[PDB]
């Protein structure tokens, strides 16, 4: 057919050259050619068409003066050539060879027929992806954006993609060309809202700065309005993070490369709200709350928001760590306003101080320290009075990290030394400038002892290891703008757009091991030179002596009221508070702990006495203890010397090894094994490399002769050895590692076994043990969890989590494992959840990232999660799911529910399975829960089990709880949205039972009754009335109640008690029997099988990191977000419009008026599960939308109903008119849905 | 003879049917009259949802009984 | 109040209306004042194509709201 | 409305779309109902290709308009 069709192909190409003498047949020639090339492949196309003659003819048509007014032909020619080089990429340059780009500019110069222009712009844009500079070479590319406001959408955004692609390959000689287009891109960037339009106008602006920062007259390009919109583009939440970082990249270069507008960024624009609103987008409560917000902020934005604020300020007096040179930055004699210029700093310091506090990345701390000693040198005595407090504690926290510096060898790590040197320099500057202001607070918080200890440490560190062993104290300021262009990167298939050259700013100087000590010794000597210079401390000592005195009464509550009465007045002065150092200096924490952990008084009385005195200053007491724990914290955060940072690229790592069995295969074999998987999976890797005795070879991994079990990871014990050795971890990636070692998949059994023999790691916390003890006592008082989260420990844990190699190494620091289980109140809920998934879900559910490409391409082969369809019947949903556990209970497969003889699948049936099954677990007929009992079948009240009947058979109630355990455990491992209704007490009995060496039921009894009225207030008040008058035997016998279980009078408390009545003789036994029955021995038999089934999927021991009141919410108690503002922020809208739309305002106004049942009915229909996912509508993937719905055929949309394309996730809303009909329609839908 | 079909707002349509006619024949004829496709059509009588596989006399529907019509959604 | 209309050649015409009237009403008015048939007219404002049945008030149009007029062959 | 998209082997699918559903939305819809990724799918109707930026109203496509799908040969 090709030969027959050639006589029509070549004829049509000839007609294109005949368009001069045939203006109209060429129309259908081009139409016929363009139609076919779009419906065929290039490889047939490439062998037939003379592309060069094609484009020559097309240029002849587009440039002929005869055919200028053939607007119905020029469109077709442009479309035909566009489809010509859409299919053949190499034909793009062929057109460029004959000045097609200049020809196509001429059309856009003057148009009266836009359908040609929306084709010309759509076509020439596709050129800019390959030949971005060829378009830039012509240099009049402001033409493309003059007709912006006439292009509908696609041309409107393709008239920007071309400029951006031509604005990315810019060089030094194209300075004037950008000035040509800048006035025509400035306002349309100032008034744009579409994201594929604001993601190109920032790439173009980044490409401009990548090349033109050295070219002169660069100050006049980015004028005030443009930099102002760049500033305010961060203060809006809808901007993504990826563009958010780029905007700061342009903005910091515009302050580094020049000074004129770098002055503007501090005089005219506001930088404080600039920093604040970018952080608060990640906040959770609108009444924030700076301290907790910074925990959730990504590290990538923390780096940029700091490396921009350091650049905005001119360098410091002594440049130990900063490496800048720029000439025009010695003009800090300009102090005209102590408000317009200094209200920036006096509230910026309380921003980046917290940035330092709640972040632990090396780059972030370095940047923020540089910024501190850069900006504090600018303030004066008058300005410094209001910044005294935070800096003192910050520097105290900086240079108290001395203990981490020492190695297991006794050697040193330069990372901590740089931080110490920076903190010491900041201390030197502040003591040199504000001695009178800083003498009291430094002494009070105790920094002088710290700097003395650091002086001793610096002296003790060895020096003679120098290779260049000729070192003078003056090796100063080597290269400090030889280091902003040295690594600027940027010096075939077609991409979406031309990515601008990645600029890499360098403001750091790497310090040598000798230089850090040389600076540190002089700095400590200086600060000690300036080191030269209340009874409340003696009152603290007196309080310590009083607590240490056993002669003080400590038995009745009247004693403990006075125990804390003196303490409250000792610690909290009317002016200031006792610092975190003074509290732990005189042993006051030890004095509190000894009295708390020795007194025989029940915890209830202690908590009551504490709450009766510390009524309103609970957080004031929490902050002092948190500061004390932060300073006394000594745990060294581990690292593995990654060469790929904290990303999936660090998952793609492999190490050459020479495994040695502690022929030559077991002694010398160089193979690059991944550093991710386990020793079970190390056995798997050696099984793979064997390709069978090597399969059987289960090894006792004596790396450095250590009998460690099979549970660790491929480099787990190796890394543990290189921690006890504490060698150079960077060499570990270059060392051919001498690995020393000696000798049910049906589900299959998951490799969650990293912590079978690690959960009992009882690590000593040092002097912080008292602090942790009374913090755990305070959280046991049931007080709110406002300030229980420790900022820096949470930051350290988060920095541990975003090191994928160590987290997947199974060698997580034992202090973290101990602290999470033992003190789960020091960390945020999100951090604890992330810890739970990584420590609990196995490598298959860990290395598969969800930690936001080819980095995981080699890892997804061995770390993917597998689907598993499950087929059941709707009428047998409960009973079949029972056998589903017996067959597929502990599988690692994500559950997928399918209903037989039905086609509709997906997450719908999966959500509908366990949601219905959970309600089937709320049936009175199963005899599983306290169904009051004093109509239907379902329990509508709070849910809690009933005691067994010892005489009656109970083979089914226990088994049902055993199944419920595996259901509930399976729910959390898969992030399923369940609606189940548990009681807070039910999980208290589960945390206490699974905690070793503690009674499940509290030995205290009035604690037990107080824990009882959360289950049944009638019995609670009956029992506390029994306790109240246990001496009035006349009233005790008035009840005349025998030893039968209340409510279920068929069960005897004690043998023969059904005859004996209630009196003062054995009232205590009656109380301890009814308690033991309703809460304890009568109900523990359910729990012992519930945990038995819970631990089949994964052990309940991991779950102890959470809280019962934070488990009911995740299991289906949490109240959902339904406020006016919080919902349309989760809308995305589009297509009409959202504006106004008068159908959206009322549609959001009705959804707020729903009761508790309308919400459930609407959610089980919109989603499939009757409740909302975790954390609001944000977790819905994708977000729920609003889409226009037209009127068909002629009847109004005020009669129809909200449509869904059966993939929602979203809705399509018809044009309703009246409010009342909207209320009728939406309700009729939600109730008729169920 | 004819039966009454109530629209979702005020208006009422009356259709000439027979006891032997089916619950999908009525959907076809109401699509002929109004034009709304059956996939967005829901027939409701006496609260319970009328499955479209029976006949009009299978449910024993009265002569002038007004079964309610709902333009359903997906 | 009044609004402004932009053609593709840049010439300016002036209107005289209130925050009212429909898209067909204003396209008929432009036909009257320019002789351009409504099928030969396309209207763009705020970077989107207008709808014939909708009115000017629903599109949030104020005094001297400079809108644009577009000519298409249709043209596919 | 309801349209037809026919593959290169004659197997034609049906859609339930609206002129208020962009072009990329129906690309996502066909991404749901079959497993060819969006970039390996080219929509052809009336000779001209359907660009992924407009809506169905701008290209003048109505009910029963059987268009073709070209599997992109990347």
């Amino acid at each position: 057919e090709s030969s027959a069709r050639n006589e029509r192909i070549s004829k049509l190409i000839e007609n294109t050259g005949n368009a001069s003498e045939d203006p109209y047949i060429a129309m259908e020639s081009l139409k016929e050619l363009s139609e076919n090339i779009l419906m065929m492949n290039q490889m047939v196309v490439d062998r037939i068409i003379p592309m060069e003659t094609l484009i020559g003819n097309i240029a002849a048509i587009l440039s002929d003066k005869i055919l200028r007014e053939e607007l119905e032909l020029q469109m077709q020619a442009c479309r035909c050539m566009y489809n010509l080089f859409e299919v053949c990429p190499e034909s793009i340059s062929i057109a460029v060879d004959e000045h097609v780009i200049p020809i196509l500019q001429g059309k856009l110069v003057e148009i009266s027929y836009i359908d040609l222009a929306e084709q010309v712009l759509e076509t020439v844009e596709y050129i800019s992806r390959v030949h971005g500079r060829d378009i830039l070479k012509t240099g009049q590319l402001s033409i493309y954006v003059q007709f912006f406001d006439f292009l509908t959408i696609h041309a409107q955004r393709k008239a920007i993609a071309i400029v951006s692609n031509a604005c990315s390959s810019i060089r030094t000689d194209d300075f004037k060309t950008i000035v040509e287009v800048l006035p025509t891109l400035k306002p349309i960037f100032s008034n744009a809202t579409d994201q594929p339009i604001l993601t190109r106008l920032v790439n173009a602006m980044y490409g401009i700065c990548g090349a033109l920062h050295g070219v002169d007259k660069f100050e006049t390009l980015f004028s005030l309005d443009l930099i102002e919109r760049i500033v305010q583009l961060v203060s809006i939440q809808d901007t993504p993070l990826e563009n958010k970082l780029k905007c700061l990249d342009i903005l910091t270069v515009l302050a580094m490369s020049s000074d004129v507008l770098s002055r503007e960024l501090r005089e005219k624009t506001d930088i404080v709200d600039m920093a604040t609103r970018s952080f608060q987008h990640y906040s959770k409560s609108p009444n924030a709350g700076l301290h907790e917000t910074l925990i959730y902020v990504p590290n990538s934005l923390l780096i940029s928001i700091s490396r921009f604020i350091v650049v905005l300020f001119p360098p410091e007096d002594e440049r130990i760590l900063s490496a800048d040179k720029y000439t025009g930055n010695s003009d800090r004699g300009v102090i005209s306003n102590q408000e317009k210029f200094d209200s920036l700093v006096q509230c910026l310091i309380p921003i980046l101080v917290e940035i330092y506090t709640n972040a632990a990345d090396f780059d972030v701390r370095r940047y923020v320290l540089i910024a501190l000693l850069r900006v504090v040198s600018c303030i004066n005595n008058s300005t410094a009075k209001a910044i005294n407090d935070q800096l003192i504690k910050l520097i105290g926290s900086i240079l108290a990290q001395k203990e981490t510096a020492s190695n297991a060898n006794g050697t040193y790590s330069s990372e901590a030394g740089t931080l110490l040197v920076g903190g010491l320099s900041l201390l030197d500057l502040i003591c040199k400038k504000f001695s009178e202001l800083f003498f009291p607070s430094i002494k009070r918080e105790g920094i002088f002892d710290l700097v003395k200890d650091l002086s001793v440490d610096f002296n003790n560190i060895d020096l003679k290891e120098d290779g260049n062993e000729n070192i003078s104290l003056s090796d100063e300021e080597g290269d400090l703008h030889s280091s902003i262009e040295e690594c600027d990167e940027g010096d075939m298939e077609i991409p979406d757009s031309v990515k601008p050259k990645k600029i890499s700013i360098h403001i750091f100087r790497t310090l040598s091991l000798a230089y850090i000590k040389n600076k540190g010794v002089n700095l400590v000597n200086r600060v000690l030179s300036q080191m030269n210079v209340t009874e409340e401390l003696h009152q603290i000592e007196g309080v310590v002596s009083i607590l240490e005195n056993p002669s003080t009464p400590d038995k009745t509550e009247e004693d403990w009221k006075g125990i804390w009465s003196v303490l409250k007045k000792c610690i909290f002065h009317e002016d200031f508070d006792v610092s975190g150092f003074e509290f732990t200096s005189t042993g006051l924490a030890s004095s509190i702990t000894k009295r708390i952990t020795s007194s025989t008084v029940s915890h209830f009385i202690l908590a009551k006495s504490f709450l009766e005195v510390f009524e309103d200053c609970i957080d004031r007491f929490l902050e002092i203890l948190q500061s004390a724990l932060t300073r006394l914290e000594n745990f060294s955060i581990v690292d593995c010397g990654l060469h790929d940072g904290g990303g999936v690229s660090s998952l793609a790592k492999e190490i050459k090894i020479k495994l040695v069995y502690d022929g030559t295969d077991l002694s010398s074999t160089i193979v690059s094994v991944h550093c991710i998987a386990s020793f079970t999976s190390l056995n798997e890797f050696l099984r793979h490399r064997m390709v069978d005795h090597m399969r059987k070879k289960n090894f006792d991994f004596f790396y450095d002769n250590e009998k460690v079990d099979m549970e660790s990871t491929v480099f787990g014990v190796i890394f543990n050895t290189f921690v006890r050795r504490n060698r150079d971890l960077k060499t570990l990636w270059d060392d051919t590692h001498t690995i020393k070692f000696c000798k049910e998949a049906n589900e299959g059994k998951k490799l969650r076994d990293f912590y079978k023999k690690r959960e009992f790691a009882q690590v000593d916390t040092g002097s912080s043990a008292d602090i942790l003890t009374l913090l755990d006592f305070l959280h046991s008082c049931g007080v709110k969890s406002d300030s229980f989260i420790n900022s820096k420990l949470s930051a350290k844990l988060a920095r541990q989590l975003d090191e994928p190699l160590v987290v997947a190494s199974g060698a997580l620091p034992d202090w973290s494992l101990f602290l999470t289980r033992r003190f789960p109140f020091l960390f945020p809920f999100d951090t604890r959840m992330l810890f739970l998934q990584c420590t609990s879900f196995g490598y298959g559910r860990l290395i598969q990232l969800w930690k936001n490409l080819r980095n995981d391409e080699a890892l997804q082969q061995l770390g993917r999660i597998t689907r598993r369809k499950l087929r059941i019947s709707r009428k047998t949903i409960f009973a079949t799911g029972l056998k589903i556990l017996s067959k597929y209970g502990s599988s690692p497969d994500v559950l997928e529910i399918e209903y037989q003889e039905e086609a509709g699948t997906g997450l719908g049936p999966t959500l509908e399975f366990y949601s219905v099954v959970s309600k089937y677990f709320a049936r009175k007929s199963l005899n599983m829960w306290r169904c009051n009992s004093y109509t239907d079948d379902y329990i509508t009240t709070l849910l809690f089990p009933e005691p067994l009947n010892p005489f009656s058979n109970n083979e089914k109630v226990i088994e049902l709880f055993g199944y419920l355990g595996t259901f509930v455990a399976r729910s959390l491992l898969d992030n399923r949205i369940l609606d189940f209704r548990f009681s807070k007490v039910f999980f208290e009995l589960l945390h206490r039972m699974s905690t070793p060496n503690v009674t499940t039921v509290p030995s205290d009894v009035e604690t037990c009754l107080l824990m009882i009225e959360l289950v049944d207030p009638l019995l609670a008040k009956s029992l506390k009335y029994i306790v109240a008058n246990k001496d009035d035997n006349m009233t005790l016998e008035s009840l005349s109640l025998t030893f039968t279980v209340p409510g279920n009078d068929d069960i005897e408390l004690i043998p023969g008690g059904c005859n004996k009545s209630l009196n003062s003789s054995n009232v205590e036994e009656y109380i301890h029997g009814v308690i033991d029955q309703i809460l304890g021995k009568g109900i523990e038999k359910q729990l012992k099988a519930f945990i038995e089934g819970f631990s089949k999927v994964f052990s309940y021991e991991r779950m102890l990191i959470l809280f019962p009141d934070e488990l009911v919410d995740i299991f289906g108690r949490v109240e959902e977000d339904w406020s006016m503002a919080t919902l349309y922020t989760n809308l995305n809208a589009e297509h009409g419009y959202t504006m106004d739309s008068s159908i959206i305002h009322d549609f959001i106004s009705i959804i707020s008026a729903f009761g508790k049942h309308e919400r459930r009915l609407f959610l089980q229909f919109l989603t499939g599960s009757p409740k909302l996912p975790i954390g609001g509508f944000k977790s819905l993937n994708p977000k729920f939308t609003v889409v226009l719905k037209h009127a068909e055929d002629g009847l109004t949309a005020d009669e129809y109903l909200p449509s869904v394309m059966t993939c929602a996730n979203y809705l399509k809303l018809p044009k309703y008119t009246s409010k009342d009909i909207m209320r009728s329609r939406l309700c009729q839908a939600i109730e008729e849905g169920a | 003879m004819q039966i009454f079909v109530k629209t979702l707002t005020g208006k009422t349509i009356t259709l000439e049917v027979e006891p032997s006619d089916t619950i999908e024949n009525v959907k076809a004829k109401i699509q002929d009259k109004e034009g709304i496709p059956p996939d967005q059509q829901r027939l409701i009588f006496a609260g319970k949802q009328l499955e479209d596989g029976r006949t009009l006399s299978d449910y024993n529907i009265q002569k002038e009984s007004t079964l309610h019509l709902v333009l359903r959604l997906r």
